[PDB]
RNA sequence: CCCGGCGAGGGGAGUGAAAAAGAACCUGAAACCGUGUACGUACAAGCAGUGGGAGCACGCUUAGGCGUGUGACUGCGUACC
RNA sequence: GUAACGGGGCUAAACCAUGCACCGAAGCUGCGGCAGCGACGCUUAUGCGUUGUUGGGUAGGGGAGCGUUCUGUAAGCCUGCGAAGGUGUGCUGUGAGGCAUGCUGGAGGUAUCAGAAGUGCGAAUGCUGACAUAAGUAACGAUAAAGCGGGUGAAAAGCCC
């Protein structure tokens, strides 16, 4: 799996893009 | 007619042929105990007590039965802290049947 | 005397502390060693 | 006298097969087939085979006289489910819970 | 032996006439509390309504002292927006003179459904005739 | 040696969940939940076997305030009364007096008001 | 052999010591999900228990106020790590 | 949201003074039971009708035990007239536990006294498998669009014409 979604964290679920991928 | 005796720390109110369950005396189960120390005998007509005994009154009764109880469940327990105790513990009774109200 | 009859003198043959084993054997919870701290740790404890 | 019919390993869930042998239960067998005849579920049509062939059983095997039976233990019980994937968005796997049944109709005269 | 129990299906119940013109608010209301509950029978058990029947009439009659007529004031909350609600002793009086008797004693009686089974056997009136005749309510001199 | 777990737990883990009966949902079906409420029950019956001495001493003084009412006198001045007069009849065997024979109470409450004065 | 679609699945018959061994096959636990029965529940508020406790159901002994199941009502009681 | 007696209510059911009553704890006492330490009557493989005192407890120290698998005892003892395991019931120990049987199971178990441990799980966002919950709920993947007659078939919106 690997989209990301979070401004900045290691895995948060949040429309964004650049902090993400569990 | 009934009865207030003192046995075992507790008073009982009994009438001419019931079964009490008493804590443990050291009577074998067939000798008749005789308690002497009543503290009411009543009737239509009623003995109480003035001073705290019946002076003329004893109650008699057959040993019946030695035992034990309902096994309990003592659970000592102290949360976050690390702690707890299981303990069982059965009580001795003796079964006795008043035989005889001594008016 | 019979092999399933010898017996050790008492006070011989004492068991030996098993560490972690509940409430009620007095050394469950971090067995003996306390709370955290370089002591508590596997393969801590300093030097001589 | 009893006469039992089974449909195991029906492929329908056992909630919505459930929800269809609740109609019949109880009734004489006549009507639950009338009932399961004009029911618009597809248990309707898995339910009226295993009553049918209960019918029968009885009719062959030992039984008596179609005017008394009804329908009196009817249950369904959970099957063997089959495990299936689905894939979702963004590379994220599901599975598919394929829930199969056991229907049971226990049909008596008495 | 074990403690008598009163069972509370054989408890017999009786009916007052108490009539309340004059005497003090709370005053008559903890007696009125005391044996709706049952707490003047020694057969009395804290978990069956053992207690009495009991009628009150001329409840618009009722005294209080001190200058409690025109400063006691009841508040309800309706659970809205304004919701607060504010209203005065003898305005009480004027309006519905049985609540005041039976908030009181609903304040001095438990809670929960025993305590509204023991509250459910008070019939109060504002005026001096009833209609539980049939009842034959013995006269109770609160 | 190597020893399997499964018989011994499957035992231990049987007798919370025989101790567990009655319970609602997952406290009479699921070990975790179970075990936790045996414990507290464990709890409430030490607290309440203590719990049920203060109880029935409290039913019993108000039988006995109550009967004593009925016949004319206070609880205060009744125990006074019977303690001025040296009688040791406790207050479950009042309470059964007042409540099966009044005539015996009417006499005790009769003694405890002539011993008042 | 009978139901069903020259189905799947089942009911008999038969093999067997056993089909409470039928191949989805020794034993068959628990979570989980049902059917039937007894009791309770639609004016009552909260770690769901505990102490008391009526009624009901079912075994009792040949009355005896006790067992088993439910638990109206009531005092106390804010899980574990 | 009454919201500065907990509440109802109270002109005392408020405050001060004098008393006597009474309620009130797991405190003290009464009755029964267990155990730890120090010591007297009878007396040893010392048991106690005894009797002084003590017995909340985290980190931690000390003492005593239960259960599990395997080894000796044991080519012994139980067991197809039913073992291990599973599921109820009863009895019993202060506890871990133990004993006996109903049913299921269908071939192994193991007294006592010693020995050795991969020896006891509820937690580690533990690991593997199974099954829940949300829930028969979202969705069924381009808004290019289907309608009828006949056929086949157990059954046709979708297959063939």
């Amino acid at each position: 799996t690997c989209a990301r979604c979070d401004s900045x964290s290691r895995c948060g679920a949040x429309g964004k893009x650049s902090g993400x991928a569990s | 007619m009934y009865a207030v005796f003192q046995s075992g720390g507790k008073q009982h109110r009994v009438s001419e042929g019931q079964t009490v369950r008493l804590e443990k005396l050291d009577i074998a189960t067939g000798e008749t105990v005789e308690f002497a120390e009543v503290l009411m005998i009543a009737n239509g007509e009623e003995v109480k007590i003035g001073v705290p005994f019946v002076d003329g009154g004893v109650i008699k009764a057959e040993v019946v039965a030695h035992g034990r109880g309902e096994k309990v469940k003592i659970v000592k327990f102290r949360r976050r802290k690390h702690y707890r105790k299981q303990q069982g513990h059965r009580q001795w009774f003796t079964d006795v049947k008043i035989t005889g109200i001594s008016a | 005397m019979r092999l399933n009859t010898l017996s050790p003198a008492e006070g011989s043959k004492k068991a030996g502390k098993r560490l972690g084993r509940g409430i009620g054997s007095g050394l469950g919870k971090t067995g003996g060693r306390g709370h955290k701290g370089q002591k508590s740790r596997s393969g801590g404890g300093v030097r001589r | 006298m009893e006469t039992i019919a089974k449909h195991r390993h029906a492929r329908s869930s056992a909630q919505k097969v459930r929800l269809v042998a609740d109609l019949i239960r109880g009734k004489k067998v006549s009507q639950a087939l009338d009932i399961l005849t004009y029911t618009n579920k597809k248990a309707a049509v898995l339910v009226k085979k295993v009553l049918e062939s209960a019918i029968a059983n009885a009719e062959h095997n030992d039984g008596a006289d179609i005017d008394d039976l009804k329908v009196t233990k009817i249950f369904v019980d959970e099957g063997p489910s089959m495990k299936r994937i689905m894939p979702r968005a963004k590379g994220r796997a599901d599975r598919i819970l394929k829930r199969t049944s056991h229907i049971t109709v226990v049909v008596s005269d008495r | 032996m074990k403690t008598f129990t009163a069972k509370p299906e054989t408890v017999k119940r009786d009916w007052y006439v108490v009539d309340a013109t004059g005497k003090t608010l709370g005053r008559l209301a903890t007696e009125l509390a005391r044996r709706l509950r049952g707490k003047h029978k020694a057969e009395y058990t804290p978990h069956v309504d053992t207690g009495d029947y009991i009628i009150v009439l001329n409840a618009d009659k009722v005294a209080v002292t001190g200058n409690k007529r025109t400063d006691k004031v009841y508040y309800h909350h309706t659970g809205h927006i304004g919701g607060i609600k504010q209203a005065t002793f003898e305005e009480m009086i004027a309006r519905r003179p049985e609540r005041v008797i039976e908030i009181a004693v609903k304040g001095m009686l438990p809670k929960g459904p025993l305590g509204r089974a023991m509250f459910r056997k008070l019939k109060v009136y504002a005026g001096n005739e009833h209609n539980h005749a049939a009842q034959q309510p013995q006269v109770l001199d609160i | 040696a190597r020893v399997k777990r499964g018989v011994i737990a499957r035992a231990r883990h049987k007798k919370i969940l025989k101790q567990a009966k009655g319970y609602y949902g997952a406290r009479s079906r699921v070990y975790r939940v179970a075990f936790q409420a045996v414990i507290k029950a464990g709890q409430y019956a030490y607290r309440d076997r203590r719990q049920r001495k203060r109880q029935f001493r409290q039913l019993w003084i108000a039988r006995i305030n109550a009967a004593a009412r009925q016949n004319g006198i206070s609880y205060s001045k009744f125990i006074n009364g019977l303690k001025k007069a040296s009688v040791e009849i406790d207050r479950k065997i009042l309470a059964d007096i007042a409540v099966f024979d009044k005539v015996a109470f009417t006499a005790l409450v009769e003694k405890a008001k002539a011993a008042l004065a």
